[PDB]
């Protein structure tokens, strides 16, 4: 009772039978915004089970030299669903989520990915090699959206900081011979009460390879890491015409 | 009369589930006599670390412990005094020959990213809110003390910015400046918490204006304006030459601190302010290196 | 007016002192604070906290530096084969400068307390075997065998479901703190040493790789404080921040 | 009295300090509570499981 | 005497520190205060009064200043034509500098709250119309057309008796503070913008003008504060007062 | 026409939600926005010149004579308060001299 | 005692001050009562009229 | 400001005077202190051995 | 103008009168004038020893 | 990435053998009669 598990919003059910445990990021279920924290008076929308629910966003190949990938997430999963539509109408947005990352293999494969949620993950720039000129990440790096992107520099997660000490994070790991399957789950994390989830992008996914892919010749080759992820408690204020960027 | 579905809903629930408590801890845990254990079933040292979470095991279930009444405190480890201790921020020249600042008069964005000893600190944190302490030490570039007066003049965004040493914004009705003798002891004022965030965010991973986002702009990531606090201005008070070189030390000393969500420690050098760049041909390991695991 | 005489210290300007100062902004009001997840009360709070230790702190290739986050474990032939070794000193260079720890360490100048260290085996389901980790505390030279490291501190680690095993390196000290340790002369203040050896052998049927990797994590445990703060050696950069 | 605009204001820690001025936040930083919370970063587990268990049941 | 030790911040001069200072007049006994009408307590009491906003700030041949303080409306013949715009952002320049809220704003880096705009209709008795006012919420790119306009918060005003209508502007923002709106990364805390279409259209008798003017008259809601006084910009003179 | 501001609410221009204004009102006292130093004076006493020789100036109070504060409180017609005048001497260099 | 001579005498404001001197004019601005009264320039009407109604009847 | 007057003694330093200096170490503790035998209290002990 | 740093055993000494360590962003300096009575400060027991 | 915008569920193989797939009764009207291409259709359950 407990490697087991299975996970239900919306009309979705998302299933596992090597589970470990779940995570509640900084301990804290998501929950919606206090009358006293709030400003923006207008009353907002809570959707609810047609925003807060699993979306299958997308599929990696894990191979033996796979560096690691990471997704910013507000962004993720605007332009898909009716919550991508809430987000486009709407200037402010508020939410917190259930992050399943999937990835499965044979008890004769091996490895092991960490997953973890770095809150505010401000991407940076090899600076031109000699670090002398002063570049900038672009918009398709910095807010990928779904298909994420590939990290570069994974031991300092292209942003100078060490990824020995990402598990300061709320984190969990996907290690084949024991599990198959992170479940972290996020409250809204920000200095304030609501944001765009345009431009905003309260925190990134990070999942990394530490101990690489291996396995002998002749078994499937083919190891996909699948991220499913849930809003919760979804709210949305500031109503106007569909913006997309 | 109702739906039902509607009764539940538990939609609208202001309040956070927690899970966890903050308990006191004045002092460090202390040791409690242990004894052998021989059993099945009862295996403290076997972890998951996939789960996420910390190892629980105690000294005790590892090896047969003596008792311990430590009584070492913890206060030194807390916020205030971790981060309540001056630290240098901004350096402010104001020569009589040169390129820098001549005229007179110099407008320092505030901005305390400029450092690498108080930056790294800060940085360990994503979100914090505090008020501080700010002292600025002014002397010659000899670090000779000299008979000369000066003006400093918070100059909140929006409110004119001095454009010479003359400059009618320096009558600062309604801003707030100081007025010292570089022989008077450095000046020292404190400021509270401005920002219409709840707190300064050293990571903004976002943009702020809403538009296209081309390449000419990706200088505007991560440039978070609930942190422009707007700049310093300083000038020797008058409308003739200095007749004396300066410079201006600005120290800040955080108090009232509260900080949220730890990050990892600064691993490569810094490079530019409020910008995580890295030198990417310079990438070095996070600490020392050995020649063989097997050896020391 | 009131008569008064001023002593030794006026007019200095103290870093860590902590007094009082004019206020700024008359009748200002900061914005509200909101409730924020993740709020840290004390750095004690992250200590407990297990990051990737780097035993393996040997590749600088910039190609292969993800390869210090883990060493390896192969099916060996001969008996009590030693796998890797390292300095139990957290405030030291070496492999704690990679944990979170470490590098909060840097800014105190004593601690104390008993350390943990969970190795966690990455191999495959089908691998099985029994490691010896052992702490050698103090005055004893890093052993040259098993049967040496044995009489240590230690712990036999078995592979299974349970994927991970964690090691205490209990509070072993002469003095109630300690400086960070640095070859000369404070290597008075050294913790101790941790050796990993094959108990047994690492086993594995055909079909399965050959070789795996351990990833340690460490961290303190609830006995843990430090204390007399100062500023960090191990970083400083160097042309002024642009 | 005194103006309550300091930025540790509606915080549960409780602070003793020293002021002269009519605004709080220009107070001293002061000596104050104790209170940890580690499980916050180190166990931010759904179900608990102590340590004399075997973490996968 | 009494031992002291003096601080950092001896002898400065801080504008708006408030301690207090040698009276000059020993016993001096100021003129008794009679009762006077409009005694002002906080400048907020000015914030919530209408004054003309110069929507159309567009004329400047100093014969034509006073045209600014209105805009025209005339009977139109298509369908859905936009009548005029303008941002929300009341610390910005533009149309709100016209206002005495504005003018406070300029004294304050940041404010809170909503705000109203009461439009008044000066044509004639006989003229009738329908017009859709819209506050598009930041974001929103200045509407093209009134199907995108009237998706954001808006009324439709109706002519009639009651000369004109209330357009308020709610607050909603992401901070619960906003500074100084102003082009460059500031407009980070842009308010917003506001349109004004024809509903349906200006229409009038034979004898009665074909074009009539809009007055609009602007201030803040009850919920609006502002915090962190600074100077105005706006303003600066030249040549020393003589 | 009649002369009154709008007193049409929020609630009634859209639905609206619930919201706790704790924002302090404080700030924007006279005292807070009039006590704040400001210059309202200058008087030069220069060795060569024709402005005030001889050593002494004669310096007619009046706050009229600069911009920024004088369109503070020309905001109002009648002002009652006290002030906390403050003289801020040196050379035109900014120079401090034993005078 | 002390002498009542600052510009805010007979003010039906309150204000907690701080002064070391006998007259009073010379005490600090001080902190103060937070009373406001928009409708004396927002509304001063004579016959007022609520919202919800149509202000020419 | 609260009116002082300042007098002789001003600035001196003191070798033997004993006043107080503001603290270096914020909150710092020291180690504790164990029990140790021989613990002297008065110089006096030591002249009458 | 001088300043006066303690640097505890671990911290970056100063290699030169402009060395990185005088930010002392967490050592505690003092910075006085000459001119200015003699510094003085208050230190504790500091040691690991009892 | 679009069916999954629907009602589903995520099946992991593991000693419990089989999932469940409960295509929860979602109509306008209160009954369905068979649902059969041509006009019918309109009775139609949906897609699996
Ligand atoms: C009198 C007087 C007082 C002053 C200076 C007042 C300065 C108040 C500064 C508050 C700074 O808070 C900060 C928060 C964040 C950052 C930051 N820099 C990079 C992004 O975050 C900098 C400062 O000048 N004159
Ligand atoms: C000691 C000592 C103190 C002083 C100066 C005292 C000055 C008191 C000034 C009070 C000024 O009140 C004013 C009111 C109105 C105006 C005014 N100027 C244009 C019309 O109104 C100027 C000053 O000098 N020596």
């Amino acid at each position: 009772s407990d490697r087991v598990a299975q996970l239900t919003i919306g009309n979705s059910t998302i299933t596992t039978q090597e589970a470990a445990n779940i995570i509640v990021g900084y301990g804290e279920w998501p929950s919606y915004c206090s009358d006293d924290d709030a400003t923006a008076v207008d009353k907002p929308t809570r959707p609810d089970v047609s925003v807060n629910r699993f979306y299958t966003l997308d599929t990696k190949l894990w191979e033996k030299s796979s560096k690691g990938w990471y997704w910013k997430f507000p962004d993720v999963l605007t332009e898909t669903g009716v919550f991508g539509q809430n987000a486009q109408f709407h200037y402010l947005y508020r939410s917190g989520f259930c992050i399943h990352v999937q990835c499965n293999a044979s008890k004769f494969h091996q490895g092991a990915l960490l997953v973890a949620i770095l809150p505010e993950y401000v991407i940076g720039t090899v600076a031109g090699g000699t670090g002398t000129e002063d570049s900038h990440p672009p918009y398709k790096q910095t807010q990928p959206g779904a298909d994420g992107f590939e990290l570069q520099h994974p031991y300092v997660l292209d942003a100078g900081i060490p990824i020995s000490q990402l598990t300061v994070c709320p984190h969990q790991w996907i290690n084949l011979r024991t599990n198959n399957c992170a479940t972290i789950i996020v409250p809204y994390m920000n200095t304030l009460p609501f944001d765009s989830a345009l431009n905003h992008c309260n925190f990134g996914l990070l999942v990394v390879p530490i101990s690489p892919l291996d396995f002998d010749q002749g078994a499937t080759p083919v190891i996909p890491i699948t991220i499913t992820l849930a809003p919760m408690c979804s709210e949305f204020a500031g109503l106007r015409q569909a913006v997309t960027q | 009369d109702r739906v039902a579905d509607v009764i539940e809903s538990s939609i609208g629930d202001s309040v956070s589930r927690a899970l966890t408590q903050a308990l006191p801890a004045p002092t460090g845990q202390n040791t409690q006599v242990s004894s052998h254990r021989l059993d099945t079933g009862e295996v403290p040292a076997l972890q998951a670390a996939e789960i996420g979470a910390s190892s629980n095991t105690s000294d005790e279930s590892m090896i047969e412990t003596r008792c311990v009444l430590n009584s070492h405190s913890t206060a030194e480890t807390t916020l205030d005094s971790f981060f309540s201790r001056a630290g240098l921020v901004g350096e402010i020249d104001l020569p009589l020959e040169g390129t820098t600042n001549p005229n007179g008069y110099a407008n320092w964005d505030i901005d305390i990213t400029g450092y690498a000893q108080m930056r790294r600190k800060v940085e360990l944190f994503t979100y914090m809110r505090f008020d501080a302490e700010f002292t600025f030490v002014a002397c010659t570039p000899t670090g000779q003390v000299v008979p000369q007066l000066l003006q400093y003049m918070f100059v909140p965004p929006g409110a004119p910015k001095p454009e010479s040493r003359e400059s009618l914004a320096w009558q600062t009705a309604t801003n707030p400046s100081v007025f010292v003798k570089l022989t008077d002891p450095p000046a020292q004022v404190s400021v509270p918490f401005m920002s219409p965030a709840s707190a300064y965010q050293w990571f903004y991973d976002g943009y702020p204006t809403f538009g296209e986002h081309k390449q000419e702009k990706d200088l505007e990531y991560g440039a978070c304006p609930n942190n422009m606090m707007g700049t310093f201005s300083v000038r020797n008070v008058g409308s003739s030459k200095s007749k004396y070189p300066l410079v201006v030390r600005i120290y800040m000393r955080m108090k009232h601190v509260r900080a949220w969500i730890p990050r990892p420690m600064r691993n490569q050098n810094y490079l530019f302010k409020a910008n995580p760049n890295y030198a990417g041909n310079s990438i070095k390991p996070t600490g020392t290196s050995r020649t063989a695991i097997t050896t020391l | 007016g009131f008569p008064t005489e001023p002593k030794p210290g006026t007019n200095q300007f103290l870093t860590t002192d902590d007094g009082v100062s004019a206020p700024i902004l008359p009748n200002f009001h900061p914005t509200p604070c909101i409730h924020i997840p993740g709020e840290v009360r004390n750095l004690l709070e992250l200590c407990q906290v297990e990051t990737i230790l780097e035993v393996n702190n040997v590749p600088t290739n910039a190609t292969s530096l993800m390869e210090r986050l883990r060493f390896p474990v192969s099916a060996q032939a001969g008996k009590g084969e030693l796998c890797a070794v390292f300095r139990a000193d957290p405030g030291r260079d070496g492999p704690w400068q990679s944990t979170m720890l470490g590098q909060l360490c840097g800014y105190y100048t004593q601690w104390s307390g008993s350390l943990e260290v969970t190795f966690m085996f990455t191999g495959s389901f089908m691998a099985t075997g029994k490691m010896l980790i052992a702490y050698t505390p103090p005055g004893g030279p890093l052993p040259k065998d098993r049967a040496t490291a044995m009489l240590g501190t230690h712990v036999i680690w078995d592979f299974g479901l349970q994927s991970s095993v964690t090691l205490v390196i209990p509070w072993i000290s002469n003095t109630h703190y300690r400086a960070h340790a640095r070859d000369g002369v404070f290597d008075y203040y050294t913790t101790g040493l941790v050796s990993i050896w094959y108990q047994t052998n690492y086993v594995v049927p055909i079909g399965a790789p050959n070789t795996a990797y351990i990833i340690a994590l460490a961290a303190a445990q609830k006995n843990f404080t430090m204390k007399l703060c100062k500023d960090t050696s191990h970083i400083l950069q160097t042309a002024s921040i642009q | 009295h005194e103006n309550s605009n300091s930025a540790t204001e509606g915080s549960t820690i409780n602070y003793t300090t020293i002021n002269y001025y009519k605004d709080s936040y220009a107070a001293t930083a002061g000596k104050q509570s104790l209170k940890q919370d580690p499980d916050k970063f180190a166990n931010p587990v759904k179900d608990i499981f102590t340590e004399m268990a075997a973490p996968l049941k």
